């Protein structure tokens, strides 16, 4: 092929000669059939080896692994080859938690996953805001991935071991008053924050497995809505409520705990989805395969919830997993429930959320922020997130 | 501070209600909800009982005295797990029992208030 005699032709090179080649397999019409000619010319184990550092690497692996069907396990063997002389690969930076052919493989099932379900392709671009303090300062509002947030304080590190109220104060939610934080906002700050948390590109760890820039998470969102019959408007409320109850600093934290050495179960990311929780639910079943999924360590699950796809299509799996949940439950047997909601229908939650009544979202909000239909209600989390709802309700707001 | 009204209950029971908390009365003592409408509101309740705790609890220095505890951890939400304490205190030949919940998302809570509220409570 034209792209595998242009590769040939380059062959540690520069990061010009590295950029250019990677370019070229992202902009090759063939993907397979330039895969075979390297695997046939010995010259790909050549190019894995000869593109580095890790940063470049990790853009050339992701772009062969997501492009390729018919070769891809002859390029991923051609990696591994690559990989006995060079133990670290892309083992590096925000990715030290995956082994290189787990990344690989991670990027491979994420892009045929992005494919059939129909959230490959870019469309949205911006725009993030620029907020670092406060509410609604977290990954939602500024699209500053929490695995690129630099490492707290050491200090700082060992009071929050020793439960230190103030500096645990500064880490975690910063809303106490839910009613008062939305009443200082106008409909149009409110509609400015919800189409800022969907409009933006995902904050993702894999941008190179997407064919070109990575999708906007309002096309994400609608991919989830449809494989697990919700609505984007349901998705979107849900996390723009964690969002808002959401800094910079508790993004710092949840991720950090998460993966040092106490491997904190903390709740991370876009839906704040709990790690363990992730875990005993398999709650990235439609977007990694069985042999990637069982053999993720749990830090690379904490890892991959700071990942927004990741983050949302375990968000919805969930959401959805709570409402099968309850439309199998007996209301009368959630006396406190029913007092709270009493419009709640729990067949209807069986269903798509277009014809929930809307104490069925409320209700839902509750057993989102908290262990699902044990009749202990969150008594504000449902007020909190029926006001997210009916933000995305507006016909300003459309979706994919 | 941690608290303000004295509380008094007819068996005996008095202790202080936890600033911004709403108190109401319970067959043996009083309920405590965090005011106002919270993501997650600590839930305490404070009670008179006359049998002993169950054997073979953890023991904790509280005061003068001791105490007898145990906590429960399991799967909650987006806001963590649920986490309860249940604690008990001799008062005399009876107990004092603060029962407390809340989650967390950073391990177990410090249920520092509910320890403060087991140490304030006495039997009249
Ligand atoms: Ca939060
Ligand atoms: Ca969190
Ligand atoms: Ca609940």
């Amino acid at each position: 092929t034209a792209t595998s005699d242009l590769i040939e032709s380059l062959i540690q090179v520069t990061r010009q000669e590295a950029r250019r080649v990677i370019a070229a397999i992202r902009n090759d019409n063939v993907p397979d059939a330039t895969i075979a000619a390297l695997d046939k010319s010995g010259s790909l184990i050549k190019l894995f080896q000869r593109v580095g550092p890790p940063e470049l690497a990790r853009s050339l692996i992701a772009s062969i692994a997501g492009r390729t069907t018919m070769q891809r396990y002859q390029a991923r063997n051609a990696l591994i080859r690559s990989l006995i002389n060079n133990p670290l690969g892309t083992q590096t930076d925000n990715w030290i938690y995956f082994p290189t052919i787990t990344f690989f493989d991670i990027c491979a099932d994420l892009a045929d996953a992005a494919g059939r379900l129909g959230f490959a392709a870019a469309g949205a671009t911006g725009v993030a805001s620029q907020a670092i303090q406060g509410p609604f300062s977290g990954v939602g509002a500024t699209g500053v991935n929490p695995t690129d947030l630099p490492s707290i304080a050491f200090g700082d590190q060992l009071k929050l071991l020793n439960k230190d109220p103030a500096t645990v104060t500064k880490y975690s939610n910063p809303l106490g008053d839910l009613g008062a934080y939305l009443s200082q906002l106008s409909p149009q700050d409110k509609l400015n924050q919800a189409q800022t948390l969907v409009g933006q590109p995902i904050s993702t760890l894999f941008p190179d497995a997407y064919p070109g820039n990575p999708p906007s998470r309002a096309k994400v969102m609608s991919a989830a809505a449809r494989k697990y019959d919700l609505t984007p408007q349901l998705i979107g409320a849900i996390i723009l409520a964690e969002q808002r109850d959401q800094t910079r600093d508790e993004d710092a934290k949840d991720y950090q705990a998460a993966v040092s050495i106490k491997s904190a179960n903390t709740s991370i990311g876009l839906g704040q989805v709990v790690v363990s929780t992730a875990i005993k639910y398999e709650l990235f079943t439609d977007l990694l395969g069985q042999p990637v999924r069982r053999g993720l360590s749990r830090k690379a699950v904490a890892t991959l919830l700071a990942s927004d796809e990741f983050n949302i299509f375990a968000t919805a799996r969930y959401i959805r997993y709570v409402a099968n949940l309850a439309s199998q439950q007996d209301l009368r047997k959630l006396p406190k429930t029913r007092g709270a909601f009493p419009s709640i229908d729990l067949r209807a939650y069986a269903g798509n959320p277009r014809n929930w009544p809307r104490d069925n979202v409320r209700a839902l909000a509750s057993e989102y922020t908290s262990r699902p239909w044990d009749d202990n209600l969150s008594p504000g989390w449902p007020m909190f997130v029926d006001d997210a709802y009916a933000t995305f309700l507006d016909p300003g707001m459309r979706f994919p | 501070v941690d608290f303000d009204k004295t509380l008094t209950h007819p068996n005996g029971l008095v202790v202080e209600r936890p600033v911004g908390f709403d108190a109401r009365r319970s067959a043996e003592g009083f309920r405590f909800d965090e005011g106002g409408k919270l993501r997650n509101p600590r839930q305490l309740e404070v009670q008179r009982q006359d049998a002993p705790p169950p054997p073979d609890l953890a023991s904790r220095r509280l005061g003068d005295g001791e105490a007898r505890y145990k906590v429960e951890e399991d799967d909650g939400g987006s806001a963590g797990s649920e986490y309860r304490l249940w604690a008990a205190k001799p008062a005399g030949a009876r107990w004092i029992v603060v029962s407390a919940s809340e989650q967390s998302e950073d391990g177990e809570p410090t249920f520092a208030l509910a320890w403060a509220l087991l140490e304030r409570a006495r039997l009249q």
